[PDB]
RNA sequence: AGCAAAAGCAGG
């Protein structure tokens, strides 16, 4: 006899068993080698999807840009990011038309927040790429380092302690021509971004290699990232920032609101699918017009110091990434080649592929590092180009279609979700060729590989699946149930809040969270070494343990690292420990706890000594 | 405070038309729309446009997998023919330092003869493995007899495990400017790898898996009593959940790759220069007696530095097998098979007296791999997450909200089973043993050809069923999904069993 | 052995061995053992103050709400 | 109304197995938690295990540790006793009761309901 | 030691009976020795056969 | 030799 699995995914609904595709148990496969390959192709191919374009060098650069915007139409359905700025335009006026004073009310939002902002949260990040060292480091340290090589320049806003006024100095000093960096080297160095291959990349065969940005335009993205946020909490159709159960819900709203068929005289498609190339037909033309559109009617300078991390996005020298290791194959010898030589290199020391890659961008090499700007920067949690596109799925309001179809919908970051309605197969193909189109039109494509259509009932939108009234949901995998490795007192209490947050906030359910727990109490007893009193199991410890556990009063009221039971399960998992034991203990063992004599302090709590 | 250079930059920065910010700022503030996309669209060439089409029921062709020579197996420790020479129950309060119960547990069996090859390797020295063997038992005995009770040992370097390990295999970094001279040089090898064809190996190996071992192979405790509603019912779906898992083989894999990957990972982190002896040593309680130590099998571990996580480790495995090789030459292209003599088998009647052998493969595992198969209990429990949606799923569909209604009842509503002109139904035991074995193989196989495949299966699978159900589904480009599933098709034989399982799911359900 | 760092000042409370004999501390502050801390809390002050619910008694209003 | 009926012992030798069955019926049963307790002729009873709702938190005598394995099944609201390694002092008349509360350490061992029978060796 | 490792229920010691004549104390402090060595050898060095 | 992949390890 054979066996399957996938008969079982014959009979089941497809989206209630679509966890059975969702394989990813194991490690992820990550790149072991250098991304600068993976670099290198996805540049040949945003250079190659904007090549009707022109490119002029900008100045005091060297290097090569492209405008992609207005470059002709396209000639064919393979994607490419031509667009044209009065689309963008007409998109946020009709949205302004159609959603009044949001626009004003989230400026002032943005108001207030810059005002109040301080230097002091930005900080806490996660490796924000430093210059000094030319390489990726942590937060704390890259906000040291510039605000020490601040105090060496002439500005004096590290002292300030406000935020603003530290962006403008960088501008100030960025303008200067000596640091001990010229102003040509200094302004590649500073529009610098790490390549950085992507890895737990989850469904896909090759890598996108994601590269992030540095401190000093992050807060520019902080500020834009802030009106975002606030513009998209005053929307009902953004995806990214509404979020848990209200987001589940506001995907089952919008639906409902679409599905309602007065006059049902038509038939109805619902889009789902994944817009391919996002962060790449993209550009940050468009989102300086948007910019310059949004905060109409505002102070001068809040429009400069929001409109400019668009442009820094319009030029921009990324790196390669480390480079190669050539090696010998009959000497039997390697060696590490840093590719800032590349474009010096023969070409014939590599592979075909990798040679016809070097000659699509050894033109495009200026200090070795990669220029580009017709295409956003690979992984970034924008979210304004969702503001973009959630336009177009606005102009299917039927006032503005002018027509009898019209679309609406959601669209996070990549993927996107229309629903329409035309009387027959034929308008509904008219109305969603118009789409795609017009998406073109604005330099948005939708792919028409790993992309689908249907009836409505049944749509995909970044996982949370929706079939006709059911929201199952896969969006993060369940992440380790393990302990955090500090101490008896808080590891527990990490643990359990860990699992609080992810099943109040992600589908953890019950049934597999007290599992969890249960996995997490054993790892915490094995690595602890401190199992039940009344048990039969041996270590170091457990003299101690069967000593006090006779010496008690109260036997089941004790801490689980000494000897006592877990009294957690899902209906009290927020609260504390000793809080859900203390009055089912005797003062004698409650005395021995809480007491200022303990070097401990929280008896259980201490620091371990490093290693 | 713009300082005017980035005005430069700024006018530099945007579309040809407008060559500055102001007159920028000032077209956009005094901007209105006019109805510029209409002309837009009617300008447009009509080549670029998405048409639909019916993605009609014979459309869809059977995927046609990889041609080439036979998938071989890549597992690091055999899944069906190993066996493991039992401990017999020790005491409740005797720890083990885990040297001492291996080694008292091959003390336990006679049956060795002379070592001499089995499977020709064709590639590399068998005679080398056999004599790493050699010196595997060798330095037991002489530890263990007349030494001082070491806890961990670690090997003597020789000519055989310096060579399946390669110490000298190494070259070494230089700068470029000596090296430059040289023409031998490449960049790398870095091409796509040969292809494979499917085969029955894998397919038996996972029937044989997903069986259901005798034993019990893991407890569970005690947790806070059971008051609200819904800790009842997260009670009752976990006590059927692990009651059912616990007597499988997979769970078995389970427990001994998260033994074999920490007892690694202990090792290298405090271990790099020897070459260290480790068991593939397991803790299972038998239904009916004590705690019971099994010896699946002798590892010996290479020397690691894993100066990143990503880096790779090599070592040399050893676990017993009584059932033959030439039987299924292709499975392996890899091991090196030992005979070991006769181990005296009893049936029901008589004494099967079979020979035992032994596959004395080398391998390379990863830090990575090691602490993700360290993490399995979180793949069992991904398991139980999965069919608690599906049941969660159909308490939506339908208000009875029933549990019971499936966990226990003798219906049969769950078909896995694809038989000569037949197709086998079974019960929730059976599916839940099953998806655990899925995702502990996604633990085992994890390969980018997988999460490729899994995505793009998803994608179609979901079409078919848009089909299926009569909800007119279209695709724009669908050769673009079959070249796709093609291209992650490589050589992964547990992601060409799933496209086996794709292709004859979708024959049998005809879409 | 020895997880746990902790002052000098407890030198004076315990001893350096329990009856079994295995250690609660060593010096090369001393480090302390896991042991030290179960010996504690089966022998050591009892006292009857309430001073540390000062905040304590927060999450016991929270348990009220449910039972 | 509430009773509970056990069976399943009889005369076995040292050193053997027995598999204890108690069928309850008349309330609620997978509420409450459940115990054994034994009773020597001559020696006023001692309890030998209590057993959770959920069937995870179990706790047993300080002499039985290791020989004994108490559990329950919520299907047929029963409860299964596995004793092995049967020693000489063991033989006493095995009880089967219903715990005041759904709780194991909320309160001292003391049961508030009927009785069935229970065998010797 | 796994026989003295199964037993709990040690007591700190102190003298019961006066031997009335050598002295008392330092036997004690002999067992005390005898116990602290045996742990102390067997949770961490390699398994001496003989102390 | 191996691991595993459109690039790296096989110690520095």
């Amino acid at each position: 006899m054979d066996v399957n699995p996938t008969l079982l995914f014959l009979k089941v609904p497809a989206q209630n068993a679509i966890s059975t595709t969702f394989p990813y148990t194991g490690d992820p496969p990550y790149s072991h080698g250098t991304g600068t390959g993976y670099t290198m192709d996805t540049v040949n191919r945003t250079h190659q999807y904007s090549e009707k374009g022109k490119w002029t060098t900008n100045t005091e650069t060297g290097a090569p840009q492209l405008n992609p915007i207005d470059g002709p139409l396209p000639e064919d359905n393979e994607p490419s990011g031509y667009a044209q700025t009065d689309c963008v335009l007409e998109a946020m006026a009709f949205l302004e038309e159609s959603h009044p004073g949001i626009f004003e009310n989230s400026c002032l939002e943005t108001m207030e927040v810059v005002q109040q902002t301080r230097v002091d949260r930005l900080t806490q990040g996660r490796q924000t790429y430093d210059w000094t060292l030319n390489r990726n480091q942590p937060a704390a340290t890259a906000l040291a380092n510039t605000i020490e090589v601040f105090r060496s320049n002439g500005l004096t806003a590290n002292e300030s302690g406000r935020l603003i006024d530290f962006l403008k100095d960088v501008m100030e000093s960025m303008d200067k021509e000596e640091m001990r960096v010229n102003k040509r080297s200094y302004l590649i160095r500073a529009l610098t971004l790490n390549t950085m291959t992507k890895d737990a990349e989850r469904g896909k065969l090759k890598r996108r290699a994601i590269a992030t940005p540095g401190m000093q335009i992050r807060g520019f993205v902080y500020f834009v990232e802030t009106l975002a946020r606030s513009i998209c909490e005053k929307l009902e159709q953004s995806g990214l920032p509404v979020g848990g159960n209200e987001k589940k819900a506001k995907l089952a709203n919008v639906v409902r609101k679409m599905m309602t068929n007065s006059q049902d005289t038509e038939l109805s498609f619902t889009i789902t699918g994944d817009n391919t190339k996002w962060n790449e037909n993209q550009n940050p033309r468009m989102f300086l017009a948007m910019i310059t559109y949004i905060t109409k009617n505002q102070p001068e300078w809040f429009r400069n110091v929001l409109s400019i991390a668009p442009i820094m996005f319009s030029n921009k020298m990324a790196r390669l990434g480390k480079g190669y290791m050539f090696e010998s194959k009959s000497m039997k010898l390697r060696t590490q080649i840093p590719a800032e030589m590349l474009a010096s290199i023969d070409l014939k020391y590599f592979n075909e592929s990798t040679r016809k890659k070097i000659e699509k961008i050894r033109p495009l090499l200026i200090d070795g590092t990669a220029s580009l700007s017709p295409g956003m920067m690979m992984g970034m949690f924008n979210m304004l180009s969702t503001v973009l596109g959630v336009s177009i799925l606005n102009l299917g309001q039927k006032r503005y279609t002018k027509t009898t179809y019209w679309w609406d919908g959601l669209q996070s970051s990549d993927d996107f979700a229309l629903i329409v309605n035309a009387p027959n197969h034929e308008g509904i193909q008219a109305g969603v060729d118009r789409f795609y189109r017009t998406c073109k039109l604005v330099g948005i494509n939708m792919s028409k590989k790993k992309s689908y259509i249907n009836r409505t009932g049944t749509f995909e939108f970044t996982s949370f699946f929706y079939r006709y009234g059911f929201v199952a949901n896969f969006s993060m995998e369940l992440p380790s149930f393990g302990v955090s490795g500090i101490n008896e007192s808080a590891d527990m209490s990490i643990g359990v809040t860990v699992i609080k947050n992810n099943m109040i906030n992600n589908d953890l359910g019950p049934a597999t969270a007290q599992m969890a727990l249960q996995l997490f109490i054993k790892d915490y007893r094995y690595t602890y070494r401190c199992h039940r009193g009344d048990t039969q199991i041996q270590t170091r410890r457990s003299f101690e343990l069967k000593k006090l556990w006779e010496q008690t009063r109260s036997k089941a009221g004790l801490l689980v690292s000494d000897g006592g039971p877990n009294l957690y399960n899902i209906r009290n998992l927020h609260i504390p420990e000793v809080c859900l034991k203390w009055e089912l203990m005797d003062e004698d063992y409650q005395g021995r706890l809480c007491n200022p004599l303990n070097p401990f302090v929280t008896t259980h709590s201490w620091i371990p000594k490093r290693n | 405070e713009i300082t005017g250079t980035m005005r430069r930059l700024a006018d530099q920065s945007l579309p040809p038309n407008f060559s500055c910010l102001e007159n920028f700022r000032a077209y956009v503030d005094g901007f209105e729309p006019n109805g510029y996309i209409e002309g837009k669209l009617s300008q447009m060439s009509k080549e670029v446009n998405a048409k639909i089409e019916p993605f009609l029921k014979t459309t869809p062709r059977p995927i046609r997998l990889p041609d080439g020579p036979p998938c071989f197996q890549r597992s690091k420790f055999l899944l069906m023919d190993a066996l493991k020479l039992s401990i017999e129950d020790p005491s409740h309060e005797g720890e083990g330092i885990p040297l001492y119960d291996a080694i008292k547990c091959m003390r336990t069996f006679f049956g060795w003869k002379e070592p001499y090859i089995v499977k020709p390797h064709e590639k590399g020295i068998n005679p080398n493995y056999l004599l790493s063997w050699k010196q595997v038992l060798a330095e037991l005995q002489d530890i263990e007899n007349e030494e001082k009770i070491p806890r961990t040992k670690n090997m003597k370097k020789t000519s055989q495990l310096k060579w399946a390990l390669g110490e000298n295999m190494a070259p070494e970094k230089v700068d470029f400017d000596n090296c430059r001279d040289v023409s031998d040089l490449k960049q790398y090898d870095s091409d796509e790898p040969e292809l494979r064809s499917l085969s029955s190996w894998i397919q038996n190996e996972f029937n044989k898996a997903c069986e259901l071992t005798d034993s019990t192979w893991i407890e569970l405790d005690e947790i806070g009593e059971d008051v609200a509603p819904i800790e009842y019912i997260a009670s009752m779906r976990r006590n059927y959940f692990t009651a059912e898992v616990s007597h499988c083989r997979a769970t078995e894999y389970i427990m001994k790759g998260v033994y074999i990957n920490t007892a690694l990972l202990n090792a290298s982190c405090a271990a790099m220069d020897d070459f260290q002896l480790i068991p593939m040593i397991s803790k299972c309680r038998t239904k009916e007696g004590r705690r019971k130590t099994n010896l699946y099998g002798f590892i010996i571990k290479g020397r690691s530095h894993l100066r990143n996580d990503t880096d790779v480790v090599n070592f040399v495995s050893m676990e017993f097998s009584l059932t033959d090789p030439r039987l299924e030459p292709h499975k392996w292209e890899k091991y090196c098979v030992l005979e070991i003599g006769d181990m005296l088998l009893r049936s029901a009647i008589g004494q099967m007296s079979r020979p035992m052998f032994l596959y004395v493969r080398t391998n390379g595992t990863s830090k990575i791999k090691m602490k993700w198969g360290m993490e399995m209990r979180r793949c069992l429990l991904q398991s139980l997450q999965q069919i608690e949606s599906m049941i969660e799923a159909e308490s939506s569909v339908k208000e009875k909200d029933m549990t019971k209604e499936f966990f226990e009842n003798k219906s049969e509503t769950w078909p896995i089973g694809e038989s000569p002109k037949g197709v086998e139904d079974g019960s929730i035991g059976k599916v839940c043993r099953t998806l655990l074995a899925k995702s502990v193989f996604n633990s085992l196989y994890a390969s980018p050809q997988l999460e490729g495949f899994s995505a793009e299966s998803r994608k179609l699978l979901l079409v078919v069923q848009a089909l299926r159900d009569n909800l007119e589904p279209g695709t724009f480009d669908l050769e673009g999904l079959y070249e796709a599933i093609e291209e992650c098709l490589i050589n992964d034989p547990w992601v060409l069993l799933n496209a086996s399982w794709f292709n004859s799911f979708l024959t049998h359900a005809l879409r | 052995k020895y997880p746990i760092t902790a002052d000098k000042r407890i030198t004076e409370m315990v001893p350096e061995r329990n009856e079994q004999g295995q250690t609660l501390w060593s010096k090369m502050r001393v480090m302390v053992s896991p042991l030290a801390v179960t010996w504690w809390n089966r022998n050591g002050p009892m006292t009857s103050t309430v001073h540390y619910p000062k905040v304590y008694k927060t999450y016991f209003e929270k348990v009220e709400r449910l039972k | 109304q509430v009773q509970l009926q056990e069976s399943g012992g009889g005369m076995v030798q040292p050193g053997g197995s027995l598999r204890l069955s108690c069928l309850a019926s008349g309330f609620t049963f997978s509420n409450y938690a459940m115990t054994w307790v034994r009773q020597a002729p001559g020696k006023g009873p001692e309890w030998v295990s209590m057993v959770s709702n959920n069937g995870a938190d179990t706790t047993y005598t300080d002499s039985v540790k290791g020989r004994f394995t108490i559990s329950r099944d919520n299907a047929k609201n029963t409860l299964y006793l596995r004793m092995n390694n049967v020693k000489p002092e063991d033989s006493a008349v095995y009880y089967c009761a219903k715990r005041r509360y759904g709780g194991i350490w909320t309160g001292q061992p003391t049961d508030y309901d009927y009785l069935g029978q229970g065998t010797v060796t």
